[PDB]
């Protein structure tokens, strides 16, 4: 119903600890999402996909395949 | 250093020109345009100041996270990598120059948040230095590969003309001299910061002068507008009224136009900027004098307050 | 090739298909020149403090001479909103030139030619653009190149055959277990390492990290 | 230039590219083993 972030007093929309990506911006790292019935959520946005890639002083990568992907300006 | 986002702040007409007056507002209709174009700019300027954020750290989708492993050849990233003892993510060096570079909200001058933390800037800056680390090149063109840091270090020699048998022969020459750069630098930087410390005294300034504004009669027989209202009587004070507001909408546009082009500015060094991290970050860039002085071979971002700093 | 072309035409179907699905960069200039013009011709419609919105009224109504700081009022209040404009649109030709300067350079480097520089031209290594006709802008296709798939592998830095360290010319010493092959960093070609990729430089005894393997000699077997 | 070795380096078979020719290659240390 009414959740206070850094930005300010946000009603009308509940707040969730799962961290998704971030769709429309509020402000101090936490964004908005209309998601599951279904209703605004107030959320933190995430940085992205949180990986760790395996690193080795005897461990390399060498690619076998590649795809011919067009990017429009 | 290289500024890449200022203040954002938000100004409106009927807090900054007005106060508590109802007839201010009446009067205000007539110049309501402009105090429309204001707010478009500011809040224009407001956006382009998130947006310069998200083009100049966030150049990849995913965050690298860096391997317990510390063993790298003998290159060491205590400096430039978070620290596990304190609780916020920013690099040693990061934590320097956050003490380094240093109301104004009383008259509706208000400051926009930005989107971004400081924390997620380190954030960002940490997983871009996990993957400079590992990867080289790969995880900013593509998929995330894997990769020691002393073949990384000899590719890195490979792309300014000089062979990779003079590397693994001095190996531990190499990783001293980058240690003792690293703590020199560290050092240097200790004792100040000169493109960061300029925007944010500009901008103080700004705001000091739009509040000192509100003291000026602007030829008029007082300097508030309450005064008038009190002593004289409204249909012949009217005038002094009316030549309060437009001392301050001139004022305002003043203002409006100074931020203007401050934020063209801060637009072009962060578009600066931005380049930089893209080339001389994620790859090795063969423009000479671009990434410093000599043959570059590598770059360590490090977060700042208002701006980015490169360690070449 | 076959595999490359029909890449390719994939890609431009996809982009086909995606761009048929508004554009941000071209739309927006539009709209604020829009906006601009709009609040032009609404200026117009205010009094500027003064008791009359048209010339034609406050000059028909009251003489020239009673009309003379209402008149005035007006000249200097569009006076104003026109320098308020030009200075806008001053700025916006400022960025507007920026941009078109930022478009020139990818047309000289990424259109006519292979830049080097990275992520200057699209994500990943950059091929070759083709320009397309924009109303008020232009449009790039970055014929981009990026890996798919790829494979963990054992990399040693140089290989002491007989005393002598050797060290790979283009490519770099990678294992799959039991034998030892020389591929590029972009793409898996495995080979044999020989004499011809490989070139001695010194002794093996003065790096952190070496195997013990062989070098065919191909000029070797060609002697007998 | 003369077609030698040195400036040609061999990759997979034949059958693979649509565009081929036939031609021969000098092989410059075939005459020095003489
Ligand atoms: C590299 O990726 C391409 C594209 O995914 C693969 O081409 C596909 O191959 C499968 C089986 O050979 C076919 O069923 C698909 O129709 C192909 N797709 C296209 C677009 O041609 C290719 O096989 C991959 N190469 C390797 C070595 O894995
Ligand atoms: C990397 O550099 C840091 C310097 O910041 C080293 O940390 C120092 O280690 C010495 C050795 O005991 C201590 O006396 C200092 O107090 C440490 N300084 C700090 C700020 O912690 C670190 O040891 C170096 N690591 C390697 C592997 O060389
Ligand atoms: C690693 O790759 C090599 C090269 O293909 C493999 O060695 C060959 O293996 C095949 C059958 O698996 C044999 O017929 C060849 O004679 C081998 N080549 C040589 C030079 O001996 C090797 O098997 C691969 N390793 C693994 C674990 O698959
Ligand atoms: C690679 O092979 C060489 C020669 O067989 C090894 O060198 C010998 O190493 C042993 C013990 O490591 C010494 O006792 C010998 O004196 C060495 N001989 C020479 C000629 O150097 C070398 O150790 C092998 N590499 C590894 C990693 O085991
Ligand atoms: C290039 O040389 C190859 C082999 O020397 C030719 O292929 C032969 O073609 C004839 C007639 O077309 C066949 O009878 C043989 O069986 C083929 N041999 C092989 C090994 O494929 C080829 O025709 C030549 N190309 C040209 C243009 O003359
Ligand atoms: C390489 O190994 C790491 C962990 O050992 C794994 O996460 C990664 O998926 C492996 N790469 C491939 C291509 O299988
Ligand atoms: C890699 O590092 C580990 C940990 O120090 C060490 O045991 C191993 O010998 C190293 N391998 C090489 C090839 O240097
Ligand atoms: C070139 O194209 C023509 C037109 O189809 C074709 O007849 C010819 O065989 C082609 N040559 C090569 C070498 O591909």
């Amino acid at each position: 119903n009414v959740f206070q972030t850094r930005a300010g007093c946000l009603i009308g929309a509940e707040h969730v600890n799962n961290s998704y990506e971030c769709d429309i911006p509020i402000g101090a790292g936490i964004c908005a999402s209309y998601q599951t019935s279904q209703s605004i959520i107030a959320y933190t946005m995430s940085l992205g996909a949180e990986n760790s890639v395996a690193y080795s002083n005897n461990s390399i990568a060498i690619p076998t395949n590649f795809t011919i992907s067009v990017t429009t300006e | 250093i290289l500024p890449v986002s200022m203040t954002k702040t938000s100004v409106d007409c009927t807090m900054y020109i007005c106060g508590d007056s109802t007839e201010c507002s009446n009067l205000l209709l007539q110049y309501g345009s402009f105090c429309t174009q204001l707010n478009r700019a500011l809040t224009g300027i407001a956006v382009e100041q998130d947006k310069n954020t998200q083009e100049v750290f966030a150049q990849v989708k995913q965050i690298y996270k860096t391997p317990p492993i510390k063993d790298f050849g003998g290159f060491n990233f205590s400096q430039i990598l978070p620290d596990p003892s304190k609780p916020s993510k920013r690099s040693p060096i990061e934590d320097l120059l956050f003490n380094k570079v240093t109301a104004q909200k009383f008259n509706g001058l208000t400051v926009l948040p930005p989107l971004l933390t400081d924390e997620m800037i380190a954030q960002y800056t940490s997983a871009l230095l996990a993957g400079t680390i590992t990867s080289g090149w790969t995880f900013g063109a593509g998929p995330a590969l894997q990769i020691p840091f002393p073949m990384q270090m000899a590719y890195r020699f490979n792309g300014i003309g000089v062979t990779q048998n003079v590397l693994y022969e001095n190996q531990k020459l190499i990783a001293n001299q980058f240690n003792s750069a690293i703590g020199k630098i560290q050092d240097s930087l200790s004792s100040a910061l000169g493109k960061l410390q300029d925007v944010v005294n500009q901008n103080a300034q700004a705001l000091n002068t739009l509040v000192k504004q509100l003291s000026s009669n602007f030829g008029a027989i007082s300097s508030v507008l309450n005064d008038i209202l009190s002593r004289l009587d409204p249909p012949e004070a009217e005038v002094q009224i009316d030549r309060l507001i437009t001392g301050r909408l001139q004022s305002l546009q003043t203002y409006v136009t100074q931020q203007l082009i401050r934020a063209a500015e801060i637009r072009a060094s962060a578009n600066l900027a931005a380049t930089k991290m893209s080339e001389c970050v994620l790859g090795q860039s063969k423009r000479v004098d671009f990434c410093g002085k000599g043959y570059h071979l590598m770059s360590f971002p490090q977060s700042a307050p208002h701006g980015v700093v490169f360690l070449h | 090739q076959k595999l490359i072309a029909n890449q390719f035409n994939s890609a431009i179907g996809k982009i086909q298909d995606s761009l048929s699905s508004a554009l941000g960069k071209l739309q927006d200039v539009v709209n604020q020149n829009a906006q601009a013009l709009n609040t032009l011709v609404k200026q117009l419609s205010s009094n500027f403090g003064a008791i009359s919105s048209v010339l034609n009224d406050i000059l028909s109504r009251l003489d020239p001479p009673e009309a003379e700081v209402q008149i005035d009022r007006l000249i200097t209040g569009r006076l104003q909103s026109l320098q308020t404009y030009v200075t806008q649109q001053l700025i916006r030709a400022a960025e507007i030139r920026a941009s078109a300067n930022l478009a020139a350079t990818k047309m000289s480097e990424c259109v006519l030619g292979q830049s080097k520089r990275v992520d200057f031209c699209g994500k990943g290594y950059h091929l070759m653009s083709f320009p397309q006709s924009a109303p008020h802008g232009v449009v790039f296709l970055h014929v981009t190149y990026v890996p798919a798939q790829e494979k963990n592998f054992t990399t040693a830095p140089a290989i002491c055959h007989d005393g002598k360290a050797h060290f790979p010319r283009e490519g770099v010493f990678v294992s799959n277990g039991t034998h030892w092959f020389v591929t590029q960093r972009n793409f898996y070609e495995p080979q044999i390492i020989t004499t011809d990729n490989t070139f001695v430089s010194g002794n093996c005894d003065v790096v952190i990290g070496i195997v013990n393997n062989t070098v065919y000699d191909p000029l070797q077997p060609e002697l007998d």
